[PDB]
RNA sequence: AUCCUUAUGCACGGGAAAUACGCAUAUCAGUGAGGAUUCGUCCGAGAUUGUGUUUUUGCUGGUUGAAAUUAUAAA
């Protein structure tokens, strides 16, 4: 529905904003978490939905950039995915 | 605020503040008494002023009426602060890159109040830069 | 698929019951091995040690929804409740599959400062968590500037560890200047690094 | 907690200790003397004559617990034991000074009074101290805590290895 | 959240009156299970088909043998005259579906959709619950949605 | 100078031992202080006997006390000093009115009756 | 502002285990569990002699 | 103050399912235990359970 | 001496301020007419500004558009106490005016409620009994609903820490609590008074109502019971959801 | 009121079964230490608690112990098991007379 | 021995008077005020001497001041 | 002279807690503070305000590191 796919944009807003003091890591897991939630819901409905999809490529984008513009103040070209997928666990931030 | 803050008159006033407070630091506000964004600056000032009491101490300057400090930023001007303490600049590094004067206006009392104590520390410590715990890095 | 794959695997069950009333035995879980993290509720249910406890948690959905309410901090999955339901989906096989697209473990590693650690393998090793370092220093007498600080810091580990791959020419261009006293060039000042 | 004076009786008693799963085994850094089981002369005795396996039974404070507390009992214990693993014979002697002072038919140590009991430990803890002197070349003065270290544990003591002294020396500079 | 369903249930009857209602549940020895019946014949009996709730969110599904749809649009225009036909603006649909696939506001079909609703809320009382048409979607299914 | 109205006044010793009965009934619980809460245990008949201060300015907030004890038969005293009463019963605040109250399984029953005793003889 | 006294760390049989202040706590056990004890001994007879 | 979790009020039960690599060192551990003399029988009845 | 004066009057403007956005009169007494005017013509200025801003930056959010990290969070703060002024305020009229629903309304939507109860045979759920069969379960399962928030965290504020060792009472001295539990629902018809945080589903929000650690058990101890009872009887027909 | 000039004194120094106790309350506790210890290679062992998934034990629970099942070994503290405030504790006795008194 | 707050002040004459039974009255203030402030304490330190060992009895000084207890 | 009750004071001893515990040229308060209620009534002692500490005051001990280091003098 427009008004969930909405509140999902919400959420990813609310993890982008409260960034500051707040770790990547923990920003990441927040993020997989609104994802997780947004697919395990509705599963089939998103790869119908073309918007949702818009702005789960975007908001993954944010997300990174984020976790870039911490890292330093110039953006970058490009990091490697790497930082951002691989698991917590290989020091990565896991991103889903 | 106005009847808040104590302001001052000329330059050699603010010089002697800047000297003659030993234990407490300075934060200087050099700013156009009619403009936005000096008037909201002094407004979180006077907020914070009475917090930071013990350990800080504010103080204003109309630019326009006292022209003696343009020496402290190569006449660029705009409505600024400046951190002092044992009568040393005190530079307060964000993202920014003028690490000299926060020329520039932060919304939370409670991030200015922080950042107002680290740089107490850093003086304290006898450090002239100070990283702040905040990045900044979007109010240029 | 779920919802067909529920029905399937429900009806094969009462079927596996069935007999097993038909040999007189309780119904061995070792057989719905294969057939157990299919169905909703799951058939992981069927066979959780607080079945009959949870038997008296009813209206557990509506409850559940009305958290939003009561709770302040709000739910990704007021939905389904783990207990009366199951794991409704699994990502371990997404963990697994990502580290094999990044070229296995080894080649993730490579890009970490990790062989600057200098270990022979990396089988005994363990992380300090940094949530947990947070909350170990967050029992002391500290002003909001040192709490942020600290709050900050784990990161100041994560850019370390990927450093090595945050600081050459491809991720960012420009100077390349000289970290005092060391041969390490930076490529940009990534302050905490 | 089970504590294990080996260092890797871990895992094996791991994996049968899940059962039990309230139950944390611990290592140690004591090297403590519960190797001196066999410098025990009735436990010894029992142990050469079993014909098969047998769990048995012992008071290792034997008349203690009602006179002296269970820490100082187990205290006395170490010390005991301890002096036998340096020197099982030396040990006997200082228990067997006294052929009055007895070893009763159920017993493990020989019923003292409390001074003469104050005296065994002192002989007991001097032994100890004179052996370790022989043995690893060293002036008995020291430090209280040290003479503790020695007594309890035994331990490997902060022995850092010529590249740790090395690293520690650069770190330093 | 047991209270707001027990008073959601004052509200479902009233939509559904006590006989439909009835019909609904089934028997109180031998209740329905969601959506069923016992008979095709009961089944075939009031307008509401399903009919289902979730929480705030009410779901009703209305059948009507043509004829009876019309007659509840003649008595929609009746209570409220329509010359200007300001029916399909004013109305709601699924903004989100495909322009081509959503809800043809197909004037007739749209009149019988807005009868049906004004229906619905005659049943209830407001002093309970503001049933707004704003908040309503009405899809209608027909000869031609 | 005491209040006329205001009686019967203890004498000194007298006052002493009820001010003392006082405070070992508030030690005890079987005490209670104040106008209202003397009225109430009149009411009940709890009251064994009840303390007033002469010392109460204006009189009149006690002087239906006296009334009431006399129409139930519980003995009564004013006592001279509002703050001495106050202190006995345990509160820093000048207190006017007092109830020791009746327990069969008191400890202090005895000392209490005798207090009761002595204040019946002064009444006349 | 004197050192008039000192003040020393009360130990009891509980306690016992863990006072290091005083030396000889593992050292010489017994005689240990003999100072702990009777300075406790001490304190209750000191608490009695007062009470005498 | 914000107090430290009451240790106790940890999360329990209805974990995620266990680790390859865990498994392994729980499998070589019993292998360990097999290999190294059979106990007789309840190295392989542990085994088992396992 | 016109500086204090000034600096008095500051501190008066902040108050009346502080005071309306309470949702409090600035009935103060010796202040001047005038004086008093011109303060209530600001904080009317300030409430026609400061709503309406209010109301722009919850639109921006919601387009997602571009606003301060702590604006928005200002903006939560005010919007929320905006709309508990608006609910308090319905509240009022509401008492003002009686109950919405006139009695013809209420005697035809009772009726209904009755008819249908009667059409499905209701035994009515019956008081917790002092000595109730599946008693000791539905409060553990209570209990474990009070505790899941905290499950996940590792530290604890003080109003949490003091409703975990609420639940660990209960737990602990399990016949204590369910007696306490049956006196609340007897008697208790008065209330330690809930307060109302408000949430931050950016798109729309509110309301996060936090009652007293205590009072919650005995609730709770009511939702499982009632809920279970409902179940049992079938209070709730097949459709609801 | 003023906030304090901020120094950074390390006076303390304390210990003492009396002062550890306290202490105890306010430390993280030696099963946080572990679980705050995240094994290094391993898909690290979650609890998924419904309100939230999130969660990982940590390397509280031993490899061979996280294989098989879970551990009461790390329900090993009584030092903070959340313990009432003053006010708390006397509302409930409150209660409970209550309750005694109606069940007379 | 008092117990119920013994006797009260109306100048203090009473009270003084009460006490004179007990017979013992103006040293007990050159301890009181050792104690409720230690001011005079402060006051003396800005000492005293015991039967120490070797006294001889010749010697004669012993001073204190909280690094050492410096004798003369 | 023996035994007990209450309060207190001093202490041994044993516990729990410090999110508690104070202080006040303050305002009020048994001439009613604050609360109960089955509504008839009942309990009856602090409340308000301001404010000082409050993941703690005072002291001890160890390991460590820190780098931890050795008088004079004649042939």
């Amino acid at each position: 529905s427009e008004e969930e796919i909405k509140k999902f944009d919400s959420r990813i807003r609310g993890i982008l904003m409260a960034s500051g003091s707040t770790t990547f890591t923990k920003v990441a897991a927040k993020w997989n978490t609104s994802l997780i939630s947004l697919f395990t819901y509705f599963r089939e409905a998103i790869v119908a939905t073309e918007p949702l999809l818009d702005i789960l490529v975007k908001g993954e984008t944010r997300i990174q950039n984020r976790v870039k513009l911490g890292l330093n103040s110039k953006m970058p070209t490009r990091f490697p995915p790497a930082v951002f997928y691989t698991p917590k666990e290989l020091g990565g931030l896991g991103m889903i | 605020a106005s009847v808040l803050l104590p302001q001052l008159r000329t330059g050699w006033h603010v010089d002697q503040a800047i000297v003659t407070e030993t234990k407490r630091l300075v934060v200087i506000r050099f700013g156009r008494k009619n403009d936005r964004q000096c008037m909201i600056m002094d407004e979180l000032l006077s907020s914070i002023a009475e917090r930071v009491r013990n350990f800080a101490v504010i103080y204003l300057c109309d630019i326009d009426e006292v022209s003696d400090f343009d020496e402290m930023y190569e006449l660029t001007d705009p409505m600024t602060v400046m951190f002092f303490y044992h009568n040393k600049h005190m530079m307060c590094d964000f993202g920014t890159g003028n690490n000299n004067k926060l020329n520039f206006i932060v919304d939370d009392k409670q991030e200015m109040i922080d950042i107002l104590e680290t740089i107490f520390r850093g003086a304290r410590k006898n450090k002239g830069l100070v990283v702040s715990p905040y990045d900044y890095n979007h109010k240029r | 698929n779920e919802f067909l794959d529920s029905q399937r695997v429900w009806a094969e069950y009462a079927t596996k019951r069935q007999e097993a009333i038909q040999q007189n035995r309780r119904l061995a879980f070792e057989e719905l091995e294969g057939s157990w993290d299919r169905g909703i509720p799951r058939i992981s249910t069927l066979f959780q040690r607080d079945r009959h406890t949870l038997a008296y948690d009813r209206g557990h959905r509506i409850r559940r929804e009305f958290k939003q309410y009561s709770l302040e901090r709000n739910s990704p999955f007021w939905w389904t409740n783990s207990h009366h339901d199951g794991k409704l989906w699994n990502l371990n096989a997404y963990r697994t599959d990502v580290i094999q697209a990044l070229g296995g473990i080894e080649t993730i590693l490579e890009h970490t400062l990790f062989k600057g650690t200098g270990f022979n393998s990396w089988e005994g090793l363990f992380w300090e968590k940094a949530s947990g370092f947070e909350d170990s220093m967050q029992f002391k007498k500290l002003t909001h500037a040192q709490r942020t600080g600290l709050s900050q810091i784990p990161n100041r580990r994560f850019t370390l560890w990927w450093s090595p791959t945050i600081n050459r020419a491809n991720v960012y261009v420009g100077f390349l200047v000289q970290l005092d006293l060391t041969g390490i060039f930076l490529h940009g000042k990534i302050p905490t690094l | 907690q089970i504590i294990v004076t080996r260092k890797a009786m871990l895992d094996p008693l791991e994996v049968h200790m899940l059962d039990f799963p309230n139950i944390a085994i611990r290592p140690t850094e004591l090297r403590l003397p519960f190797s001196a089981a066999m410098s025990i002369d009735k436990l010894s005795d029992v142990v050469m004559k079993a014909t098969e396996p047998q769990m048995v039974l012992f008071n290792i404070y034997d008349d203690w617990l009602d006179r002296i507390s269970s820490y100082t009992a187990f205290s006395r214990l170490t010390l005991l034991l301890r002096a036998l693993k340096t020197n099982e014979e030396s040990a006997k002697m200082i228990l067997l000074s006294d052929p009055t002072i007895t070893i009763k038919s159920y017993h493990l140590w020989p019923s003292f009074t409390d001074e003469q009991w104050i005296t065994i430990e002192s002989q007991m803890r001097d032994l100890i101290l004179t052996e370790y002197g022989r043995k690893y070349n060293v002036n008995i003065s020291a430090l209280t805590q040290t003479e503790i270290k020695d007594i309890i544990l035994g331990q490997n003591i902060k022995a850092p290895s010529v590249k740790r002294q090395k690293m520690a020396e650069l770190e330093a500079a | 959240s047991f209270i707001f369903q027990y008073y959601g249930l004052v509200i479902d009857l009233l939509l559904l009156g006590q006989e439909r209602a009835t019909d609904l549940a089934g028997p109180a020895n031998n209740p329905n299970e969601f959506m069923q019946f016992k008979s095709k014949e009961v089944e075939k009996a009031h307008p509401i088909r399903l009919y289902t709730r979730y929480l705030d969110r009410i779901y009703m599904l209305f059948h009507f043998e043509e004829d009876e749809g019309e007659e509840l649009t003649d008595e929609y225009l009746a209570e409220n005259p329509d010359p200007n036909f300001e029916n399909s603006i004013g109305y709601n649909n699924r903004k989100c579906w495909p322009k081509d696939s959503r809800m043809r506001l197909i004037r007739q079909d749209v009149n019988l959709g807005r009868a049906v609703f004004w229906e619905i809320q005659s049943r209830v009382p407001t002093s309970l619950t503001s049933i707004k048409w704003e908040n309503a979607f009405v899809s209608v299914y027909s000869k031609n949605n | 100078a005491p209040n006329p109205k205001a009686f019967p006044l203890a004498d000194a010793a007298l006052t002493q031992q009820i001010l003392d009965v006082v405070q070992q009934a508030a030690n005890l619980r079987q005490l209670k202080k104040g106008a209202n809460e003397a009225t109430k245990t009149l009411n009940r008949g709890i009251s064994e006997f009840i303390i007033m201060a002469a010392d109460c300015e204006p009189i009149e907030i006690l002087l239906h006390l006296p009334l009431l004890c006399e129409d139930k038969n519980v003995p009564y005293v004013f006592v001279p000093s509002r703050v001495a009463l106050g202190r006995a019963c345990g509160v820093s605040r000048p207190v006017i009115a007092a109830s020791i109250t009746t327990n069969d399984a008191s400890a202090i029953k005895t000392q209490i009756y005798a207090v009761k005793d002595k204040i019946e003889t002064l009444l006349i | 502002l004197g050192l008039l006294p000192k003040p020393e760390p009360k130990v009891k049989l509980s306690n016992m285990m863990s006072v290091f202040e005083n030396d000889q706590n593992i050292t010489d056990p017994t005689a240990w569990e003999k100072v702990v004890k009777d300075q406790v001994d001490l304190r209750k007879r000191k608490h009695l002699e007062e009470n005498e | 103050l914000s107090y430290l979790k009451d240790l106790e009020n940890d999360r329990v039960n209805s974990l995620s399912d266990a680790t390859l690599e865990d498994l392994q060192k729980m499998r070589t551990i019993l292998k360990s235990y097999r290999k190294a003399d059979p106990t007789n029988p309840q190295g392989w009845i542990a085994s088992a359970r396992l | 001496i016109r500086q204090k004066k000034a600096r008095t009057i500051l501190q008066h403007l902040s108050e009346a301020w502080r005071c309306w956005k309470a949702n409090i009169p600035w009935d103060v007494p010796g202040m001047p007419a005038p004086i008093k005017k011109i303060i209530e013509r600001y904080i009317k200025s300030k409430a026609d500004a400061w709503v309406s801003a209010a109301h722009y930056n919850r639109e921006r959010i919601k387009r997602g558009a571009h606003v301060e990290k702590t604006m928005v969070k200002k903006n939560l703060g005010r919007l929320t106490r905006l709309w508990i002024k608006n609910e308090q305020e319905r509240q009022r009229q509401i008492q003002k005016n009686g109950p919405e629903i006139t009695p013809e309304e209420a005697t035809t939507i009772f009726s209904v409620m009755v008819e249908w109860l009667e059409s499905r045979s209701f035994s009515p759920i019956p008081f917790p009994p002092l000595t109730y069969k599946n008693d000791t379960k539905i409060l553990v399962l209570a209990l474990e609903d009070l505790k899941d928030v905290y499950a996940s965290k590792v530290r604890l504020n003080a109003s949490e820490r003091e409703e975990l060792a609420l639940i660990e009472e209960a737990y602990d001295n399990p016949h204590d609590t369910l007696n306490r539990i049956k006196k609340y629902l007897l008697t208790q018809r008065v209330f330690k008074p809930v307060d109302i945080t408000m949430m931050e589903n950016y798109q729309n929000i509110s309301p996060v109502y936090s009652v007293d650690p205590l009072e919650k058990i005995t609730d709770a101890y009511l939702d499982q019971y009632l809920w279970y009872e409902a179940d049992q009887r079938k209070l709730f027909p097949n459709w609801i959801k | 009121k003023a906030l304090p000039i901020p120094e950074d004194q390390p006076k303390k120094k304390r210990a003492g079964r009396k002062f550890r106790k306290y202490k105890e309350k306010f430390r993280l506790s030696h099963v946080r230490q572990l679980q705050n210890r995240m094994e290094f290679g391993k898909q690290e062992q979650t609890v998924l608690d419904s309100y939230g998934e999130e969660v990982g034990l940590g390397m509280s629970n031993t490899s061979l112990q996280q294989a098989v099942g879970a551990t009461s070994g790390s329900r090993r503290s009584a030092g903070n098991q959340a313990k009432l405030t003053k006010v708390m504790k006397h509302r409930i006795s409150e209660a409970n007379q209550q309750a005694d008194e109606f069940l007379i | 021995q008092y117990k119920f707050r013994e006797t009260t002040h109306s100048k203090r004459e009473l009270d003084s008077g009460d006490d004179q039974p007990q017979s013992s009255e103006a040293k007990r203030t050159k301890f009181s005020n050792p104690a409720i402030p230690p001011v005079i304490d402060l006051e003396k330190i800005k000492k005293l001497m015991t039967v120490t060992k070797v006294s001889l009895p010749e010697g004669s000084f012993k001073r204190v001041k909280p690094q050492y207890d410096e004798i003369h």
